[PDB]
This record gives structure tokens, C-alpha cells and sequence, in this order.
């Protein structure tokens, strides 16, 4: 099926993706169209960020959701 | 000082945490709701609730600096991730959710969702093919695009402009196969206290390093968002006051948090940096966190507001009303003194995950 992926940008991008997809191979997924490494990104929909181990389909993302993509402000 | 508020100890890397801990805080109609959580049968080694309302309940009446010890702990953490930096917003989506779902079942069940969620909705249109889809998404907080824009009245037009789906990102119109569109998104409703995620970061691939985005970015006192709603209301506009600025200073990899506040809604603003907290100007919380500073004693170059929260005119005087006494079961109360009383007697994660 095919996902929204927020950029950095603000920009739309699309994924093609399974609901058995882990949340990790989603992110790889960014990395390819992306090329930004799994590490760095945080996916967030509906305001729970999403969890490497479980799968798209346990957060209920089906087509059309846009998951929103941001990094990390580290701090003190 | 005559600031009355008192700050919170930082255990090594946890300003964080402090800054969202104030932020939450003077969310007063939230800070109530955590006041009545039933905890009485609850493990403080494995309580999170039950660690907020103890430094909420420190941080209200203690006029010495709170600790935050008891937190970590709670989050099922040991001494050393007390000692690793994390971003204040991803704290700010971990804890919610927990706490959110905690209050599920009793009495303040969906206190989060009340303050906080809001709705928009997710038009796509093909180009060439007579297709309309429709999508709807709730938030708790929005990721203002921050490069190349002003201010956060030209962020929210680029956030709800419309964007083409063009060549490598065409939507699957199912039977039509790929096709050019164009989606565009409009807000349904806005939360009574708004959270804003300032977009100050990129990552470039070609050099493969991510960079602060250090630019200028202006937010105003007032913010009148009525312009981006898909249906306007009379008897409630959407507008908002600026209630907090968190404030992240440092560059790439280090860091340092702060928040800036008028907590009860005033003009009177404060800056909570850790145990410290000192009166301020406005424009020491707004204008010098604007960013694009040039590195002056008044204001660093790399220092500028990452989060800001807003709260709306209409539901304004419900969120921010007063807290005594008279809101704080008794039961809570006895609970602390007894600790104080048997207290006198005597890969590393970088993830931020809350285990309890
Ligand atoms: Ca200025």
C-alpha cells in the first residue's frame, strides 16, 4: 500500500509498504528515497511517536496516513 | 528571588526534561487533572503519575530547588541515561502518550486529548483524472517548516499550501494506477493549548551530516490562526496567546534547554533555566530567541526557541486557572510527608523509551 511521508522540508513524499512492515524497514525505506539513516529519524503520527519492533498495521497506518518525519534536538 | 517559582535539579543531561516539566506545570488544568490520579495502590519505584505529581507537587510548594530523581525512576531508567541529552519534544510525545493512557479508566480519563488534539484533513486531487480522496488526522503538536520563512504566519501558509505529487511520488489512484496530484491541508479544528515544533534542522546526504538551522524565525505575542481553519467559528476565534518558548541553545551535536514563561497569563514573563529561575523581559523570552543573533552577551548566535506553546483566547481562563490546596486530594499529601519522614531516619539507549 502506499503511505505519506512528511519531510524535513515540508514536502509529501510516498512509500510503498506492507502493514507487516516493521518500523524499521519503513525507515530504511526513507533512507533509500531519503538518505537519511535510520538512527537520525523519529517517525510521528497522530502524536505517538512510532516504535522500532512493531509494525505499521499495530499503529493502524493504512493508505493515505501521513507520517510526520523530524530529528533530534539533543539537550542538557 | 521575587519569582516565587522555584526551578528543578539537573541530574546531569536532564534539562530536557526540566524545561518540559515547568512547560507541563503551568499548564495549570492539566497539573489539576494529575493531582487527582488514583496512585494510593500504586509502586513509586515503577509509578511515572506518581513521580509527576510529586514534583508537581514540590515545584508548587517547596521554595528550594526540586529534584528530579524520583522521575527517572520511574521511567524504569538507571543513573547513566540521567547523563544522555534528548530532544525536548520527542520527551514531550513519549510522555504524553504514557501519561494519557495512564489516565484512561479513572476519573481525569482523556484530559491529554482535551487540551492538546486537534484535527485536519488531507485532500489529494490527480491531475489528469477525475479522482478525489479524502484524509483526516488528529495532533498534538505541529512541525512548522522553519527555512526560508519569515515567521509562523508564512510557515503555517507553506504547511497548508498545495504541494504537487508529481514524477517520483505520484498517488496510487488503485484502478487508475500512478498519477499526478495534489494535496493540500486544511485545519479542522485547534486545540486549546497549541504545541509548535519548530523545524530547525536538515540533513544533508551529499556531505552526510544533519545541521541546526540557526535562521531567523519570528512568532508574535498574538497569534490569529482563524485564516487557516476550513470553517470559521464567530464565537470562538482561533486565537492564541504565546504561553511558553522552549529554548535549545547549542548547535549540531551538544546542547542545553531552557523555557521562557508568563505562567498565569499575564505579561510577566520568567526564564526557568534548571534550579535557577530569574524575572525577564518580553523580549528577553521572545524577540532574543528569534534566532539569527550575531553572538552578543545579550543573545548567542545558536540559541533560539524550538517548541513554543499557545494558548486560545476563548478556553484561556479554563487552562490556566488558579491551583490551591483546595484541588489536591489529602490522601496524596500524607503520602509525601511519610517519604519525607523515612527519608530523614536513613549500548546505552539515546532513544528516550519510558518502560512503566
Ligand atoms: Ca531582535
Amino acid at each position: 500500500m502506499q503511505i505519506f511521508v512528511k519531510t524535513l522540508t515540508g514536502k509529501t513524499i510516498t512509500l510503498e509498504v506492507e502493514p507487516s512492515d516493521t518500523i524499521e524497514n519503513v525507515k530504511a525505506k526513507i533512507q533509500d528515497k531519503e538518505g537519511i539513516p535510520p538512527d537520525q529519524q523519529r517517525l510521528i503520527f497522530a502524536g505517538k511517536q512510532l516504535e522500532d519492533g512493531r509494525t505499521l498495521s499495530d499503529y493502524n497506518i493504512q493508505k493515505e496516513s501521513t507520517l510526520h518525519l523530524v530529528l533530534r534536538l539533543r539537550g542538557g | 528571588k521575587h519569582t516565587g517559582y522555584v526551578g528543578l535539579k539537573n541530574q546531569g543531561a536532564t534539562c530536557y526534561m526540566n524545561s518540559l516539566l515547568q512547560t507541563l506545570f503551568f499548564t495549570n488544568q492539566l497539573r489539576k487533572a494529575v493531582y487527582m490520579m488514583p496512585t494510593e495502590g500504586d509502586d513509586s519505584s515503577k509509578s511515572v503519575p506518581l513521580a509527576l505529581q510529586r514534583v508537581f507537587y514540590e515545584l508548587q510548594h517547596s521554595d528550594k530547588p526540586v529534584g528530579t530523581k524520583k522521575l527517572t525512576k520511574s521511567f524504569g531508567w538507571e543513573t547513566l541515561d540521567s547523563f544522555m541529552q534528548h530532544d525536548v519534544q520527542e520527551l514531550c510525545r513519549v510522555l504524553l502518550d504514557n501519561v494519557e493512557n495512564k489516565m484512561k479508566g479513572t476519573c481525569v480519563e482523556g484530559t491529554i486529548p482535551k487540551l492538546f488534539r486537534g484535527k485536519m484533513v488531507s485532500y489529494i486531487q490527480c491531475k489528469e483524472v477525475d479522482y478525489r480522496s479524502d484524509r483526516r488526522e488528529d495532533y498534538y503538536d505541529i512541525q512548522l517548516s522553519i527555512k526560508g520563512k519569515k515567521n509562523i504566519f508564512e510557515s503555517f501558509v507553506d504547511y497548508v499550501a498545495v504541494e504537487q505529487l508529481d514524477g517520483d511520488n505520484k498517488y496510487d489512484a488503485g484502478e487508475h494506477g500512478l498519477q499526478e496530484a495534489e494535496k493540500g491541508v486544511k485545519f479542522l479544528t485547534l486545540p486549546p493549548v497549541l504545541h509548535l515544533q519548530l523545524m530547525r534542522f536538515m540533513y544533508d546526504p551529499q556531505t552526510d551530516q544533519n545541521i541546526k538551522i540557526n535562521d531567523r524565525f519570528e512568532f508574535p505575542e498574538q497569534l490569529p490562526l482563524d485564516e487557516f481553519l476550513q470553517k470559521t467559528d464567530p464565537k470562538d476565534p482561533a486565537n492564541y496567546i504565546l504561553h511558553a518558548v522552549l529554548v535549545h541553545s547549542g548547535d549540531n551535536h551538544g546542547g542545553h534547554y531552557v523555557v521562557y514563561l508568563n505562567p498565569k497569563g499575564d505579561g510577566k514573563w520568567c526564564k526557568f533555566d534548571d534550579d535557577v529561575v530569574s524575572r525577564c523581559t518580553k523580549e528577553e523570552a521572545i524577540e532574543h530567541n528569534y534566532g539569527g543573533h550575531d553572538d552578543d552577551l545579550s543573545v548567542r548566535h545558536c540559541t533560539n526557541a524550538y517548541m513554543l506553546v499557545y494558548i486560545r483566547e476563548s478556553k484561556l481562563s479554563e487552562v490556566l486557572q488558579a491551583v490551591t490546596d483546595h484541588d489536591i486530594p489529602q490522601q496524596l499529601v500524607e503520602r509525601l510527608q511519610e517519604e519525607k519522614r523515612i527519608e530523614a531516619q536513613k549500548y546505552l539507549e539515546k532513544a528516550i523509551k519510558i518502560h512503566n
